[PDB]
């Protein structure tokens, strides 16, 4: 788990705001560019994975998820459901239909739904906490940082986000090589191809 | 002679004689197209690919079974003794109507095919008698 | 055609029944080739498990949709 | 494609093409002959005609010695 | 696959394909004849249906000469 205050810290010594008292940037500021680094993480390593078991009836006919990001596994009593559309198809094969951030059943049939998808839980407040490894505090400081070095305060401020980028690059493989060590199989060879 | 040891005979015999059997419809099944097995078939059926199964060894057995076919063996009879010819010159004029029956090829070829599919080769003789002393 | 033993004599002899389905028997014969024969001679070609006739077509047909 | 075609004659017991070679070596028909063996994949085929043969054979010494 | 295509026909014997001259190595049936020898592969088969064939017969003329 990462506090929001450390991540807060290292991001005003970086951009040489490290003052109580003046604060050039607010702190409305950067929580909201930490909830989009939060965003951006979890999406490009899916990093949260989350289940899903509701049921949709006639009377409720969608299934209002929170900060979705994809949907990797639909089933409908047990049933793979296999497209995704977000057109309401009247009839046909058995469609999963997404609303920006609700979902139901295209061909709509009465059941549940285990659905299993991706999310943010973002931050709102100083004082709150990020559940994350904390392998992940630089890639969220040099994500945000290039985020609020491109506001024009020096003329070699693009520069600056260059070399950033490189720093990101590199957390990001740290980052990939603690995922692999931990949500991954500890193998040494391949099998053979059983056809 | 009672139905204790008859059902306990079956079962020893029966139980140490499983794994043969099963090898036995293996390979018929395996003469008779059923190549592939259950998942490597539903692999298959996953890409969108039709399986293809080349029965490559039921034209083997087919060509070693078409040599047997011709060659049906028959067994005849010779006197061991001088004496004995005007006996075996019977005994051969009466295996003909043993030989020239119809089940006669048709239980040779199946026996042939059993023991070169599997590893068995079972043939039952009867002595039934119909109507007219025959 | 069905086989059926008799009674009188204790052999098996064929008898012929032309019938339709939901109407009936429309005519029943009995032995009517004064020997019990069955008229017709079948052979099967490659018996298999399940008891089906296998034919020739079954091997050689994925080389020919293969083709 | 030309490696199945090879082997759907294969399969079919028509290796070994000597069909040609086979019926002129039935022209002796003189006293006591046998089948005079040319081809071995297709014998289960001339078998099973054979054995029909015979029982359609049969079944018309049995109609005729009767009628 | 055209490897172990070949080796099919090895392992079961095939190999010294002679089967039409051995079935033309017994034309000659004449008094006194052995078994005119092709294959060697296939031959421990040829044998033990031999062997069966001489129980067979065997049991054959044990009830033909009781019955």
């Amino acid at each position: 788990m990462i506090e929001v205050s450390e991540v807060i810290a290292k991001v005003r010594e970086r951009l040489n705001d490290n003052e109580v008292g003046n604060y050039e940037i607010l702190d409305s500021v950067l929580v909201e560019n930490i909830n989009q680094a939060l965003l951006k993480i979890c999406l490009e390593f899916r990093l949260k994975k989350a289940i899903t078991r509701s049921l949709i009836t006639e009377e409720e006919r969608f299934l209002t998820l929170n900060n979705l990001l994809g949907i990797e596994s639909v089933k409908l009593d047990k049933k793979e459901i296999e497209s995704r559309n977000t057109i309401e198809k009247d009839t046909g094969e058995l469609e999963l239909l997404i609303l920006s951030d609700r979902i139901s059943v295209t061909p709509f049939k009465i059941g549940e739904l285990e659905v299993v998808y991706y999310t943010y839980e973002e931050i709102r407040n100083i004082l709150e906490t990020i559940k994350l490894p904390k392998i992940c505090l630089d890639v969220l400081v040099y994500s945000v940082l290039c985020n609020l070095l491109e506001i024009p305060n020096n003329e070699t401020n693009f520069s600056v986000l260059a070399n950033y980028k490189q720093l990101l690059k590199l957390a990001k493989d740290n980052l990939t090589n603690y995922l692999s060590l931990m949500y991954s199989k500890n193998i040494h060879f391949s099998k053979v191809v059983r056809v | 002679m009672d139905f204790t040891t008859l059902q306990n005979d079956f079962t020893n015999d029966y139980q140490k004689a499983l794994i043969a059997n099963n090898e036995f419809l293996e390979a018929k099944k395996y003469y008779n197209g059923n190549q592939l097995p259950q998942d490597v078939l539903n692999i298959i059926l996953e890409r969108g690919q039709t399986p293809i199964i080349e029965n490559m060894f039921k034209v083997i057995v087919n060509k070693i079974l078409g040599y047997k076919i011709e060659s049906i063996s028959e067994i005849r009879l010779s006197p061991k003794q001088e004496e004995d010819r005007a006996l075996s010159d019977l005994l051969n004029s009466l295996l003909q109507v043993f030989i020239q029956q119809e089940n006669y090829d048709k239980s040779m070829i199946e026996r042939d095919k059993n023991l070169l599919i599997g590893g068995l080769g079972v043939i039952q003789l009867w002595v039934s008698q119909d109507k007219d002393k025959n | 055609w069905y086989k059926e033993y008799n009674e009188e004599t204790q052999s098996y002899e064929w008898n012929r029944y032309l019938w339709n389905r939901n109407t009936g028997i429309y005519k029943s014969e009995k032995k009517p080739f004064k020997n019990g024969a069955c008229p017709f001679i079948v052979s099967k070609l490659y018996t298999d498990e399940l008891n089906n006739y296998y034919g020739l077509f079954r091997d050689i047909k994925p080389m020919q949709d293969f083709i | 494609a030309e490696q199945k075609r090879q082997l759907l004659r294969l399969l079919a017991g028509l290796n070994d093409e000597s069909l040609g070679m086979a019926v002129n070596r039935q022209s002796g028909v003189a006293i006591a002959q046998r089948k005079e063996s040319g081809l071995m994949g297709l014998q289960t085929f001339l078998k099973a005609t054979d054995d029909m043969d015979r029982l359609i054979f049969r079944l018309a010494v049995s109609f005729i010695c009767e009628y």
